[PDB]
């Protein structure tokens, strides 16, 4: 019954929340990096 | 820029310049060999590194060294 | 190739009601299946002098000698057509490199003067980030491989 | 330099030549005069027809232009050894680049700078912990 | 060649914004947009996860709703790290915040076009026939 | 141009294409090569960098305590340690259908749950923790303990607590404080933990943080320590007949010297342990009283150095002192090789001698751990090579080395890569005629003919510690020899776990066992001599004897010459990288078939078939992949369907691998200019202009790329392998 | 026993602390 343990309401959103996290910010960080250019 | 020296041990037969493909190298009158001429290096700005003077060198181990650098769009050979 | 993976990974779930099988959701190749009926009805129709039909894989008896078959229809379904697919993607990866080698072997934007360098050269050096296997030597090189793949 | 006069050559055009970028940063244009009409192959595909008299022609990048120059004076009777290869800028900015000083670079010529000369041998260069955490290299030195 | 340049081709190429004459930067991608979630919800109508359920209208719903949002980061995201702010002087596509508003298509547009194209899937309209078992006439 | 990516260095960030991302993250550790980067500075942000590792492991093994106490069956698996499986972690995948559903739902659990093989559950019921409720405590603890680690390393990042360079210069305090107290107090007090904790946990009394200041962990106190006789703590050992955590056989022994197993968890004694620590914990201390520090009396490590001179070494040792304390790539190629000396060598040690109670029966864990433990020290020993090559790049000084035993080393590098090399040659061409001349032999139904050779100077030496199943009579194999009439309290448990055909310790070999062992020599010899070819020759040789100039790591050197592919010192290692996977390949094969037949009884497949090396890959590779390819089924799905397409996912990283490794940059940069040129042409999309100019993978790169997926495809493959095959026959 | 509710849930707030401890040796790190 997926949660046997205690506080089952966490692993939900601990799931999702690291899909929609830790890559995101990272793909975005070196993109706002490339962002400054340079125009001369 | 890559950086390209050339060293005493020259013997300015002009062949790095004749095999370079973009114009890098020059030779200049010098005061070392027979010939009396040794290799330079004006236009680093447009030296890809295709390494096609140091294969045209005769000397016992390079006169002529290329030393890749921080690449940029000449140096990457971008055409597009 | 996706589809493979796909078929893998709902097998592997447990998930049968979701792959691309004859039990599921099919792909049944219709153009294949129709030739075949086509060769099968050639004797009545388009062959009136022809006894038989060329082959009895299109469909029709199964012939067998001693104890064993020789010939029989071959069905053609779902995992036909994938493997089809297969065979289609990996023959145009091999025609892409074999021509890339032909399409570039005079000069490129990479190389302009390509041309002098001949056939069969392993570069021309580590410069322009790397000028590693441009000949069309090299372009054979990499589509034996792919044709070994294939 | 001041102008670039020259006739384009006869091509039916193709997909190797300049691009966006190469119109919005930086392209290469050659200027060059020929004995008469001839064919002559493009360094970025195809054979094209070069005008007779002063040439013009814009490629995308620098070795494309010393590539082509490379071509005309091998492979033609004629030899063409006027060819002259510029950079454009997009600011209508055209400087001089090969040849340099007139003459080729190959043989040797009066009035020209000692570059990247040094006064040793490569088995005497120095020990890269003597300058580690300085900006500099054991070639740069 | 024909298919580069022809009658009807270079008045449509030059039809949709940034080719398009003088349209504005807030309908940057109507079409950018009003053509993602209505053929989005094509692949999830016959073979999606929930495609033997009661849901058939659904799962497509939300898959594109969620797939519009990632198309919208992957344009806007890009399109302040190629040009910097304020906007430029030839097309209103190449501006900054101008290419920010580009997903002003994606928005409002898919979330409105996918969300009524499947509004109109999962009902049927109220207009049927019933039988009667009553006898207490 | 250069915009912000990387801040480090200038020449990463003024490169204009998508190369600028790729070696900004490949050199963010690369401190040395920072713009204006000083010694101090980087020994500080090294500094730095280790508080937060520490924090990090800290951290991870929080987390793994966590996981436990919360969704594991730990105090179920406590009551039935030898039939119920251990519970790592719970599952929460929204993709799951019915047949994993069904499957996962196992080990006790009500939901589907994954299965521990860490072995974590035997070494926490070995300390003494029972309930969940420590292990929560634990991982609090733990918790903090990196938050101290965090804070420490911030707050010694302000330039008031900024620890000088001279203090991280300093090798005769660093030593001194780590071998007596980083070494000796830490090992004397997890003694007085096992004393305080475990054994009386062992005998059913419960000792906490609320009763062990009361409660003594023997009838006599610390009166009996100071009276000279200690043989009262000898005592009473646990008898033969002892239980675990019950006072049923129990004693009040604490300090023991009886050695052998535990008759029941087949594991080592506590008591024998305890005294261990304490012994190597006294030993540690002494040691941390030798070089000099604010009080005259002690050595100085620049003496003793520069005073080991020698007839046919000259100078010795000298100035190397200042060389070492001044290279960190040299101290960092110590550490790891000594560190993976001793993982390969806990390795080697847990699992014929395991410490935890009933870890010897669940197979399944204990295969885990020693393959893993052998991985992680393929890799340090390769790191190891991979620094000294680095060392000799960057930080090798010829006038300060003059003449010592270090540039000898140089000195003569032809002579030492040419043995190595014959060596390996002498090695491969007879391992590998003499396995093609078994299978020759037996294919032709003539298994009559095999060159079975006995591995005489290994049994030998099993002989010498009590092995008598060969008998030799030589040394402790011989009843007479004056080694048994010591005396000793450890030689009767040692002697009768010796010869018990039941453990692992000292397993029974045979000609199957040598010649793994000469390939595994093979092995060795050839990885070590890639990795030290690549050292030497790092600073030049005669195709580049400028190769001190470009650096460690760079492409190469071009066409000409002959050709310059794979010159560097970087390459080296690049290529060595697959032979230690080779290796690191043929061993755990070995130990696991070897196991195989140990477990089921049946040694005799193992010595009568890896002889020949049909006997591998059809008795190994092909018989135990059976269950490991049916974890999903067009028939139903199992516990193995997660491993069954692991096994598949691995083949498909390898082969991934295989493209950048084989095919080479050109090919790609001129197929990515054709897709340039197809975007700034397709209409409704040249108006999607990059500002990241795309380019082909590097050569070096390419090369990086393409280990590193051969690497991920080898690992986890083998070990989907390896886990899925042996929680089949026996988990 | 098996473990709490309110424990779980205080194994978060305390778990704050490494997250913003590192991510202050992070900032730190990178100049
Ligand atoms: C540093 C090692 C480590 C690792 C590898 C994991 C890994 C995992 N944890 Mg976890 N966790 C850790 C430490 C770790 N945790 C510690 C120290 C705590 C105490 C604060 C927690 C408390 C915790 C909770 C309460 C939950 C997880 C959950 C999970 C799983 C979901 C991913 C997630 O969002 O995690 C958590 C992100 C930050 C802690 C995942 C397998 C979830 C789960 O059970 O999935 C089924 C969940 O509910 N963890
Ligand atoms: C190219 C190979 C391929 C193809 C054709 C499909 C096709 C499909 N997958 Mg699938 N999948 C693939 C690879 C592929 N997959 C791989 C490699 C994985 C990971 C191993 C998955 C994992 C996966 C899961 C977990 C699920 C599917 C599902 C589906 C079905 C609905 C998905 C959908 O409509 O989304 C939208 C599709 C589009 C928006 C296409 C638009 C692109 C235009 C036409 C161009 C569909 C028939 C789901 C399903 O409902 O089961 C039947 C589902 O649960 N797939
Ligand atoms: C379409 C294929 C697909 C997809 C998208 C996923 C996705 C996921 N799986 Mg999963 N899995 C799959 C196929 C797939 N799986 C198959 C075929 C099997 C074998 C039957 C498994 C067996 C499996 C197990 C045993 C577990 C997962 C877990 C997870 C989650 C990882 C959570 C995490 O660590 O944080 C972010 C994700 C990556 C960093 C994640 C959402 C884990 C989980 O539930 O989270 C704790 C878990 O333990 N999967
Ligand atoms: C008895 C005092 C004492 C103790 C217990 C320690 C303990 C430790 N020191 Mg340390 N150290 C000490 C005194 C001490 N030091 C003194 C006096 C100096 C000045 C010379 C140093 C200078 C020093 C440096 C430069 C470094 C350490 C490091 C370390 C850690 C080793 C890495 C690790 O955790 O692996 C496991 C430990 C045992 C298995 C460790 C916890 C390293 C570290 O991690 O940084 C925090 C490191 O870089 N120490
Ligand atoms: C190095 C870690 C360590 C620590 C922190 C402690 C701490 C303690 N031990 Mg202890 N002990 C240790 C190691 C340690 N021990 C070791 C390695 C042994 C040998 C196995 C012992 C054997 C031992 C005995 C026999 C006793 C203690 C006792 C004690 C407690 C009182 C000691 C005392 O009177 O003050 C310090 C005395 C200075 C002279 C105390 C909390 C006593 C106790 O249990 O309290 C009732 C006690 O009887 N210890
Ligand atoms: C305590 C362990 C340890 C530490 C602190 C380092 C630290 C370092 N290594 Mg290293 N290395 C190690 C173990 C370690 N290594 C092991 C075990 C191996 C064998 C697999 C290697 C093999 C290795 C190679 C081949 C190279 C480094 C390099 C480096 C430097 C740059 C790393 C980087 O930022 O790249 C990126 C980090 C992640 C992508 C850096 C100072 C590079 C260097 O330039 O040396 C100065 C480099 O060429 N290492
Ligand atoms: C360079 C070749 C080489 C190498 C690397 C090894 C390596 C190893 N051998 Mg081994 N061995 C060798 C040659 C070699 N052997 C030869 C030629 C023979 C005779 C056929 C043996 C017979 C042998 C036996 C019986 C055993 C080992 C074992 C071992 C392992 C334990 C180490 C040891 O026993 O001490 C070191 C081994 C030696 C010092 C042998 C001398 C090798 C010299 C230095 C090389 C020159 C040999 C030369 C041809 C001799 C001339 C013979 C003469 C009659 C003409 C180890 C990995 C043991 C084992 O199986 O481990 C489980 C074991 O019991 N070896
Ligand atoms: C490897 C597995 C078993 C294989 C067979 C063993 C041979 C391995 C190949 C090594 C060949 C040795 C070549 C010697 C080269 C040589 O002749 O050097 C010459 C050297 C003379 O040195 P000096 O007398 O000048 O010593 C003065 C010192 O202060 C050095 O400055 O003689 C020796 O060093 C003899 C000892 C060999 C030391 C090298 C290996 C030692 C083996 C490990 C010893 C462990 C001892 C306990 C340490 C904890
Ligand atoms: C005043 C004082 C005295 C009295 C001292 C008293 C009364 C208590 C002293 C306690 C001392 C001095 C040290 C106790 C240290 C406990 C430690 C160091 C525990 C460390 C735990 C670590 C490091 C991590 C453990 C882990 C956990 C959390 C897990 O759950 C998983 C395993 C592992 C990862 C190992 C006397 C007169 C006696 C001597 C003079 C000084
Ligand atoms: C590159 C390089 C390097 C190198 C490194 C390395 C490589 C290391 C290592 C090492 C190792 C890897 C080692 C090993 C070894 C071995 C040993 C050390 C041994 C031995 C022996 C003994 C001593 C024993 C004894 C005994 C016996 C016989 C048995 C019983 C017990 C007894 C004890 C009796 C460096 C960085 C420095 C520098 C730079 C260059
Ligand atoms: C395919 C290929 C390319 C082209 C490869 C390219 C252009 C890379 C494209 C990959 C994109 C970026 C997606 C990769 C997805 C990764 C899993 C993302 C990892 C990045 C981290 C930050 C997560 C080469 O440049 C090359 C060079 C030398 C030898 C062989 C090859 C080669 O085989
Ligand atoms: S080929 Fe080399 S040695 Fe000869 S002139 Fe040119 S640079 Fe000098
Ligand atoms: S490295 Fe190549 S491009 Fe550069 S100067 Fe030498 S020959 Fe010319
Ligand atoms: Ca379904
Ligand atoms: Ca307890």
């Amino acid at each position: 019954m997926d949660g046997s343990y205690a506080a089952s309401y966490l692993p939900w959103i601990l799931i999702p929340m690291v899909g929609w996290l830790f890559p995101a910010v990272t793909m975005g960080l070196l993109f706002i990096h490339i962002e400054s250019e340079g125009e001369g | 820029s890559h950086s390209v020296k050339i060293y005493d041990t020259c013997i300015g037969c002009t062949q790095c310049v004749r095999a370079c493909p973009l114009d890098v190298l020059e030779m200049v009158p010098w005061d070392g060999c027979k010939a009396a001429q040794i290799a330079s290096s004006p236009r680093t700005e447009d030296c890809v590194g295709c390494k096609r003077c140091e294969t045209a060198c005769p000397t016992d181990f390079l006169s002529i060294r290329v030393y890749l650098g921080a690449e940029t769009t000449r140096s990457m050979g971008l055409a597009y | 190739f996706g589809l493979y993976i796909h078929n893998d990974t709902m097998r592997a779930l447990g998930r049968p009601q979701d792959m691309f099988s004859d039990t599921a959701i099919q792909l049944q190749p219709i153009f294949a299946q129709w030739v075949q009926h086509l060769h099968t009805l050639a004797p009545g129709a388009t062959a009136p002098n022809a006894l038989a039909t060329a082959s009895y894989a299109f469909g029709g008896e199964t012939i067998a000698v001693a104890g064993k078959v020789a010939m029989m229809p071959i069905t053609l379904g779902t995992a036909d057509f994938m493997v089809h697919h297969i065979h289609a993607f990996t023959i145009h990866v091999t025609a892409l490199i074999l021509l890339k080698g032909v399409l570039y072997a005079r000069s490129s934007r990479l190389v302009p003067d390509k041309a002098n360098l001949g056939f069969r050269f392993p570069c021309d050096g580590p410069g322009r980030g790397g000028t590693c296997q441009v000949s069309g030597w090299d372009h054979v090189f990499l589509g034996l491989f792919w044709m070994y793949n294939s | 330099m001041t102008e670039l006069s020259g006739q384009p050559p006869k091509f039916g055009g193709s997909t190797g030549g300049l691009l966006s970028k190469a119109n919005r940063e930086e392209k290469y244009a050659i200027t060059w005069t020929s004995a008469s009409e001839q064919v002559f192959e493009m360094p970025t595909g195809g054979a094209a027809i070069m005008n007779e008299g002063e040439n013009l022609l814009y490629l995308a990048r620098k070795e494309q232009c010393l590539a082509l120059g490379t071509q005309l004076r091998t492979k033609f009777k004629p030899k063409i050894q006027d060819y002259k290869i510029y950079r454009v800028y997009p600011s209508g900015e055209v400087q001089y680049l090969h040849p340099a000083d007139g003459v080729f670079p190959e043989k040797v010529n009066e009035g020209r700078e000692a570059q990247g000369t040094k006064t040793r041998r490569i088995g005497q260069n120095p020990e890269p912990v003597t300058i580690k955490f300085s900006g500099k290299a054991p070639y740069e030195v | 060649t024909p298919i580069s340049d022809s009658a009807f081709t270079r008045t449509f190429i030059g039809n949709l914004p940034a080719y398009r004459k003088g349209l504005s930067p807030i309908l940057r991608g109507l079409e950018v947009g009003m053509a993602h979630g209505y053929f989005l919800i094509g692949p999830w109508t016959l073979l999606g996860p929930l495609r033997d359920s009661e849901y058939q209208y659904i799962g497509g719903l939300i898959g594109a709703l969620a797939l519009i949002l990632v198309a919208t980061a992957a344009l806007s995201s890009y399109g302040l790290v190629t040009f910097q702010g304020e906007q430029g002087s030839g097309d209103t596509l190449q501006t900054a915040d101008g290419w920010s508003q580009f997903a002003a298509g994606f928005f409002v547009g898919g979330m409105g076009g996918a969300f009524v194209a499947y509004f109109l899937l999962e009902n049927l309209s109220v207009v049927d026939g019933i039988f009667r078992g009553l006898f207490n006439h | 141009m250069a915009t912000k990516f990387p801040k480090f260095s200038q020449d990463l960030a003024q490169d204009p294409t998508t190369r600028r991302i790729w070696y900004g993250i490949a050199t963010a550790h690369d401190f040395e090569t920072h713009d204006g980067m000083t010694e101090e500075n980087l020994y500080q942000k090294i500094f730095a960098s280790h508080f937060g590792h520490i924090a990090i492991i800290f951290l991870w093994t929080s987390g793994t305590l966590f996981h436990v106490a919360w969704q594991g069956n730990f105090e179920q698996w406590i009551k039935d340690p030898l039939n119920i499986r251990p519970i790592a972690h719970a599952i929460w995948d929204p993709h799951f259908g019915e047949g994993a559903v069904n499957a996962f739902t196992q080990a006790g659990a009500s939901n589907p749950v994954n299965i521990a093989y860490s072995g974590v559950y035997h070494w926490f019921y070995t300390i003494g923790m029972t309930t969940n409720q420590e292990l929560y405590s634990g991982a609090v603890f733990l918790l903090v303990l990196a938050s101290l680690f965090l804070f420490a390393g911030w707050l010694h990042l302000q330039p008031k607590f900024r620890p000088s360079l001279a203090w991280f210069k300093n090798a005769e305090s660093r030593l001194n404080h780590h071998l007596a107290g980083l070494f000796g107090v830490s090992s004397l007090a997890w003694a007085g933990h096992l004393v305080h904790v475990a054994i009386p946990e062992a005998r059913g009394q419960h000792v906490g943080w609320d009763n062990f200041l009361s409660t003594p962990p023997h009838p006599a106190g610390l009166m009996p320590f100071f009276t000279g006789n200690w043989g009262v703590y000898a005592a009473d050992p646990d008898t033969a007949g002892h239980i675990f955590g019950t006072s049923e056989g129990a004693g009040t022994a604490i300090l023991t010297f009886l050695g052998g197993f535990h008759p029941q968890t087949e594991s080592l004694w506590l008591t024998d342990i305890a005294h261990h620590h304490l012994a190597i914990a006294v030993i540690f201390i002494i040691a941390g009283h030798m070089y000099r520090t604010n009080w005259g009396i002690g050595h100085s490590i620049k003496e003793i150095l520069n005073a080991h001179k020698g007839p046919l070494t000259g100078a010795g040792h000298t100035n190397l002192y200042d060389t070492i304390n001044n290279s960190l790539h040299f101290q960092l190629g110590l550490a790891l090789a000594s560190l993976g000396v001793i993982t390969s060598l806990v390795a080697q040690h847990m699992y014929s001698l395991p410490s935890y109670a009933f870890i010897a029966q669940d197979h399944t864990t204990q295969a885990a751990l020693y393959t893993h433990h052998q991985y992680i020290a393929g890799f340090l020993m390769v790191g190891a090579f991979a620094h000294g090559a680095i060392f000799f790049v960057r930080d090798y000084d010829p006038v300060a080395n003059k003449d010592n035993v270090l540039a000898r080393m140089l000195e003569h590098k032809e002579a030492l890569i040419s043995h190595l090399s014959w060596v390996s040659l002498f090695l491969g061409f007879h391992t590998l005629g003499l396995y093609v001349h078994n299978d020759v032999v037996v294919a032709f139904g003539t298994p009559e003919k095999q060159i079975l050779i006995e591995p005489v100077f290994a049994q030998w030496i099993q002989a010498t510690s009590g092995k008598a199943l060969y008998g030799f009579d030589v040394l402790l194999s011989n009843p007479d020899s004056i080694a048994s009439t010591t005396g000793a309290a450890w030689l009767p448990g040692w002697l009768d776990a010796i010869n018990s055909g039941t453990n692992s310790l000292f397993l029974t070999i045979g000609p199957g066992d040598f010649l793994v062992h000469h390939a595994i020599a093979l092995g060795l010899h050839t990885t070590a001599l890639i990795l030290i070819k690549g050292a030497l020759d790092a600073r030049g040789s005669k195709l580049m004897p400028d190769k001190k100039d470009f650096g460690y790591s760079f492409p190469c050197d071009g066409p000409g010459r002959g050709g310059t592919c794979d010159i560097s010192a970087w390459d080296a290692f690049y290529l060595a990288m697959f032979w230690m996977l080779n290796t690191l390949g043929w061993l755990t094969f070995y130990w696991h078939w070897k196991h195989l037949g140990v477990w089921s009884g049946n040694v005799a497949q193992f010595n009568e078939n890896s002889t020949y090396l049909m006997g591998w890959f059809r008795d190994y590779l092909w018989a135990n992949s059976a269950q490991l390819i049916n974890g999903y089924n067009p028939y139903g799905v199992n516990n193995l369907s997660v491993w069954a397409w692991m096994f598949l996912f691995g083949h498909l990283v390898w082969a991934t691998g295989f493209m950048f490794l084989i095919s080479w940059r050109g090919y790609w940069q001129e197929l990515i200019e054709t897709i340039v040129w197809a975007h700034e042409r397709t209409p409704l999309a040249n108006l999607v202009r990059w500002k990241d100019k795309p380019v082909a993978l590097s050569i070096v790169q390419a090369r990086l790329v393409g280990l590193a997926h051969f690497t991920v495809g080898y690992v986890l493959t083998y070990a989907a392998f390896l886990i899925a095959s042996t929680a089949g026959k026996f988990g | 026993m098996a473990l709490s509710d309110t424990q779980i849930l205080a194994a978060l707030v305390v778990a704050l602390l490494p997250a913003f401890l590192a991510f202050r040796l992070s900032t730190e790190l990178y100049k």
